[PDB]
Parts: C-alpha cells; structure tokens; sequence
C-alpha cells in the first residue's frame, strides 16, 4: 500500500496511467466481484 | 600558392566534425524521448530544433568561412 501511495505520488501522468490506473469516462460496463460464504446457516450476512 | 584551398577544405571539414556528432545526439535523444513519453512531443520537439539550430550556426560559421577564403 504506501508502494502504491509512492509510485503514484509519481508517474502521474494519464498515458502514462491509461494501464489500469486510468479512470474509464464512458463506465459503460462495470463488474462486481461478490464474496459469499459457500455455506448456510451463516445467519443473515449471506442474504445482506 | 594553393594555401587558400587547403584552408577552405579545413574549413568545411572540421566545422563539419562536430555538428554532425552533436546533431546525432540531439535528434537521438529527442526521438527516444518521445518514444518514452508521445504527449510531450510538441515540447521536445520545440526545443530540438531550437538547439539543433544553434549548432549549425557554428557549421555554418566554417561554410561562410569556406567562401571567404575561396573569394
């Protein structure tokens, strides 16, 4: 993380972050990755 | 005696020396440069030619040179 805070401090051009980095304008598609336990009886977290 | 020729030969040739090894370098610096980094491109590139410029002044300063001695 504070490698991260470091080199962005830098390099902050946008070509130079269109890898990754760069913040897509048009946000046409978007992707949710979602954690669920495998299991039931984990109460009302599943559900939430 | 024939001293006027030799000198307008030196002339050219060792004005010619060191621009053409400086401009090499320019022009090699700035396209790797620009290769690096292409939105920066209209900077460098106004900065090249105001240094590429500069040299042949002194190149051309041995050219003037290589008439003057000739007439």
């Amino acid at each position: 993380r504070e490698v991260m805070a470091n080199l962005t401090a830098r390099v902050v051009g946008a070509a130079r972050r269109g890898t990754l980095l760069e913040k897509r304008e048009t946000v046409k598609s978007v992707a949710l990755l979602v954690v669920t336990p495998d299991r039931g009886l984990c109460g009302s977290l599943v559900a939430n | 005696e024939g001293l006027n020729l030799v000198a307008t030969a030196l002339a050219v040739g060792l004005g010619a020396i060191g621009p053409g090894v400086g401009i090499g370098i320019i022009v090699s610096g700035a396209v790797q440069a620009i290769g690096r980094n292409p939105e920066i491109e209209n900077r460098v590139v106004t900065y090249m030619f105001i240094g590429i410029a500069f040299t042949e002044a002194l190149a051309i300063f041995g050219l003037v040179i290589a008439f003057l001695i000739g007439f």
